[PDB]
RNA sequence: UCUACGAAGGAACGCCAAAAGCGAAGGCAGCUCUCUGGGUCCCUACCGACGCUGGGGUGCGAAAGCAUGGGGAGCGAACGGGAUUAGAUACCCUGGUAGUCCAUGCCGUAAACGAUGAGUGUUCGCCCUUGGUCUACGCAGAUCAGGGGCUCAGCUAACGCGUGAA
């Protein structure tokens, strides 16, 4: 969907949920810079704000 | 092949299920019907 | 060091409760010279997973938000809280671009 | 992954199911590092060479995108 | 110059960069560059005499092709004109192939001529004349191996070791007209010349 | 509603499935050895597992539930979980009626989510 | 030597006799240009900044910006009525193709 | 003329003393307790 | 609005005030902070700072120390012979001492 | 055994993820915070030749090893048995302490391996790509720092490199 440009920067926050719980897949994993169309500053910042939040208990673990 | 030997074992579930031969699998000519598939 | 702490709390039980435990550091940060903004709360939230499986209360925490800013060992105060009751996830982090 | 058999269907079922969790990479991983044990260098080793089957592999894709 | 006008609008000077030389390249074009028109004229002016010069010797010739987009542009001449060999402008119809120019007295006697052409001809051709993009590359190779000058057709598509050894390049640059007459100038050339 | 599990372990040279209530209470259990002549050398297949599922489909049966989430939770290719599916299935029904399936289905294999330094190699 | 001097000093040194494209090799050199760098300007036609903006609008254009360049040294902001001359041009010249 | 980046730092740190700290909706700590004011958005 | 100064002295984790404090004392002309005693006295604040809250294990930023002091050795070793009456005024000003 | 919930602990940090990144080298990753080194981009301001290398010397320097005090889940030298063999100190299985881990100290070595000292200038391109910058008008074009392939040439006994092995 449209979750896919810079806006994410914007929008990607462990206080937040939607916009990133848009990211963990089906089985509780990350998915890669080419799942989605998203940069590499991009996802490294999406990996430590998912890893916050899981470990703040706030996300899915499985 | 295939249906051969997949329709061969689960006939044999008789062999299996059935103290060793009661043929109720009498049944068990469409196996040979695909079988004789050339 | 303009700190946003989130306090991911224990069940709705006690109302006029978590109210004092965070006026503590509002009187905390009114001493040592610290600076308050907003104190915005959140309500329930459905946390991911069952935590502190101690006590249980896993599902449908409460959230609110201190937004502060002061001095550094502030941190190495807020070891005072980890061990408190209906705060489960005390996170004091920064100052974001997000809202 | 979850999944209720839609009025004993079973077999689309399990399309789905695996079709879904096969995609979302965790297959990739129940099969991928399970094994006995490997150290820092055997890992490496082994990163080097699923670079060198990937870059081989593309190179007969690009080779056959006509 | 009306001359460059016709060269211009024979969408000639413009091809895509692929290129080792520069010595031509009036500038580019996000597409295209522009060679030197003039200097592609000059070139003309340069080949097109040593090959009318030649004929005062009547040197055999042997021009060369494989893209048979100008097959019926060339084939109205080396035959009845230049070579004069209609049945051998039929092996350059199906030539370059083989043992080559080197080995050309070679046996290739084996035919079994079932939808098969085999001509092998056999003289030393004096001067070499090409055009096509790279198959033919075993003539480059074997002029240059035995002194036979050449004049070949040459894009900005050229690795050294043919742009270096061919003299005379013609850097004509087949570009977006494809294939068009040219070879009519050659046409003009060792006919109503050799008196 | 209010249902079983049937849940089946996979492992390097046995298998066990144990038919228990949604509060995990040990009910018909069956080892992959708890059958004539399928353990020692017969340990290492996946025909163990086959007629693991069938027998306990069978008995399972026997015991009418019909009802029963059943889940996996082993280290294989979906091609062994599929064929022991299909088994339970077919031990389960092909002495009933031609359609006796399950209420459900679902899958759990836990990954160790970090190290805790597995053995070292053959040789 | 080079393929043109190294046979002449050849055959003038006497190491093989003459070859039969010699004197017409001579009298037509090959088409030497000066020796240049590198560095193959980007050549560029004057009214770029706008055809790549007006295309996307609505060829003649990518020419007409001449015609507009002309007057183009007290040019204050012309596009607008450089676009209206286009739109003129085309809803006679359509007007004339629709009758045709 | 870097005088002019001078005067151009020194404004940008003015701001106004940044007036996003300066303004009036600020938070006294001794208070009524925003906290406490807090019941709207206490479920929010 | 009176919590204007209750943003200070605690608010702070930089202290680089210090630097242009200093930098000042020791500044010429005005944007002027490239000097060498400059630099010297920036070195010499940041060995005084830097002394004082690392562990004897933060061992790759003790080098950076080491780095730094050296450095300043040089920029003395410079200062020394090209405007020393400015190089007495250093050392008094700045506590370092001469060693040819 | 298994099967659900618990408790105890230890140990490493799943996915991200990466021929990605950071470091002088050895090396470095679950997260958050304080303190902290070096870097690049950037109109560019100053400053002014202060640079490069570096004998004897000075620090850092994985693993194992040592010392003293912790801890010891799993792994697991030594060793025990099951084995296996003509024989078996072994490979195969099951046990299993020292060790791994933390605190501080000692060593000061590794295929410490791009098997490529350090630095400066000049060099045909293309493909990428990490992070900066300028310019943008359907979209990129440019410019820097790096990391990675492929090449013109050049070199090489041969392979090959071409951020050089020019």
């Amino acid at each position: 969907s449209e979750v896919t440009t810079e806006e994410v920067l914007k929008n990607a926050d462990f206080r937040n949920v939607r916009f990133l719980a848009n990211f963990i897949t089906e089985a509780g994993i990350i998915i890669k810079r080419k799942q989605t169309g998203i940069s590499a500053k991009a996802q490294r910042k999406i990996a430590r704000e998912i890893k916050t939040a899981r470990a703040f208990g706030l996300m899915p673990f499985t | 092949a295939k249906p051969c030997m997949k329709e061969m074992v689960s006939f044999l579930n008789c062999m299996a299920l059935n103290n060793i031969k009661d043929d109720k699998c009498e049944k068990q000519k469409q196996l040979l019907s695909v079988c004789m598939q050339g | 060091p303009l700190y946003d702490c989130m306090l991911l709390f224990k069940p709705i039980i006690r109302k006029e409760g978590l109210i004092d435990l965070v006026a503590r550091i509002g009187k905390h940060v009114y001493s040592r010279n610290g600076v308050l903004t907003e104190i915005k709360s959140f309500g329930k939230v459905e946390l991911g997973y069952g935590i502190r499986k101690l006590d249980g209360r896993h599902y449908q925490g409460q959230l609110m938000q201190i937004t502060m800013m002061t001095t550094p060992n502030m941190n190495k105060e807020l070891h005072y809280l980890n061990k408190e009751d209906k705060l489960l996830r005390w996170l004091l982090v920064k100052h974001r671009d997000i809202k | 992954i979850r999944v209720k058999v839609f009025s004993n269907d079973l077999d689309k079922a399990l399309t789905i199911l695996q079709k879904k969790m096969q995609s979302s990479g965790m297959e990739r991983l129940i099969k991928g590092t399970q094994t006995h044990h490997i150290k820092n260098s055997e890992k490496k080793v082994l990163a080097r060479k699923n670079l060198e089957r990937r870059i081989k592999s593309i190179d007969f894709a690009r080779k056959l995108q006509s | 110059v009306i001359q460059k006008l016709l060269n211009t609008g024979a969408h000639l000077g413009r091809r895509a960069a692929e290129h080792h030389f520069k010595q031509y390249a009036y500038g580019t074009r996000n597409g295209m560059t522009i060679i030197d028109s003039d200097k592609t004229l000059i070139c003309l002016r340069s080949a097109a005499h040593f090959v009318a010069n030649l004929a005062h010797m009547r040197g055999n010739i042997f021009f060369v092709n494989t893209n048979p987009l100008f097959d019926e542009i060339i084939e109205l001449t080396s035959r009845r004109i230049q070579g004069d060999s209609y049945n051998h402008n039929r092996a350059m119809n199906l030539w370059k192939m083989g043992g080559f120019l080197t080995n050309s007295y070679s046996p290739k006697k084996f035919r079994s001529r079932h939808k098969k052409l085999c001509f092998g001809p056999t003289t030393m051709p004096d001067c070499v004349v090409v055009f096509d993009s790279e198959r033919k590359s075993s003539v480059i190779l074997e002029a240059s191996k035995l002194q036979i000058p050449v004049v070949a057709i040459v894009d900005p598509n050229v690795p050294l070791e043919f742009f270096e050894k061919i003299t005379y390049p013609v850097p004509a640059r087949d570009s977006v007209k494809f294939v068009y007459l040219f070879c009519n100038v050659i046409t003009k050339c060792f006919v109503a010349e050799q008196m | 509603t209010n249902a079983d599990i049937i849940h089946i372990k996979m492992l390097r040279n046995n298998t066990f499935v144990t038919v228990t209530d949604s509060k995990g209470n040990v009910k018909c259990k069956a080892t992959s050895g708890s059958l004539p002549d399928l353990k020692g050398g017969r340990k290492m297949t996946n025909y163990t597992a086959d007629a693991t599922a069938e027998n306990i489909g069978r008995r399972a049966k026997a015991m009418g539930l019909k009802s029963v989430v059943v889940k996996v939770n082993g280290f294989t290719h979906f091609g062994k979980k599929k064929k022991a599916i299909i088994a339970f299935r077919d031990g389960f029904t092909n002495s009933r009626s031609d359609q006796n399936p399950i209420v459900y289905i679902e899958d759990t294999t836990r990954k160790a989510h970090n190290g805790c330094r597995l053995p070292r190699k053959r040789r | 030597g080079d393929l043109l001097s190294k046979t002449r000093r050849l055959v003038g040194g006497l190491a093989t006799r003459e070859p039969v494209w010699l004197k017409a090799m001579e009298a037509s050199p090959p088409p030497v240009f000066p020796r240049s760098n590198g560095k193959i300007q980007k050549i560029v036609l004057p009214e770029d900044p706008y055809v790549r903006k007006f295309a996307n609008k609505h060829r003649v254009y990518g020419c007409r910006v001449l015609e507009l360049k002309e007057h183009g040294i007290s040019e204050g902001d012309a596009m607008s009525v450089a676009n209206m001359e286009y739109l003129s041009e085309r809803k006679e010249m359509k007007k004339a193709y629709k009758r045709l | 003329e870097m005088w002019k980046m001078m005067g151009q730092k020194r404004e940008e740190k003015i701001k106004e003393r940044e007036k996003l700290l300066r303004e009036q909706s600020s938070l006294w700590i001794e208070q009524k307790e925003l906290e406490r004011k807090i019941t709207e958005a206490l479920v929010d | 609005d009176t919590y204007f100064h209750p943003d200070n002295m605690s608010s702070a984790e930089k202290m680089k005030i210090e630097l242009s404090k200093v930098r000042e004392e020791f500044k010429m002309s005005e944007s002027d902070c490239g000097s060498a005693r400059v630099q010297v006295a920036q070195l010499t604040t940041k060995i005084k700072h830097l002394s004082s809250s690392l562990h004897k294990k933060d061992k790759h930023s003790r080098k950076g120390l080491l780095g730094m002091v050296q450095k300043r050795k040089k920029l003395l070793k410079y200062l020394r012979r090209t405007d020393w009456d400015s190089y007495c005024l250093v050392l008094s000003k700045l506590s370092l001492r001469d060693n040819p």
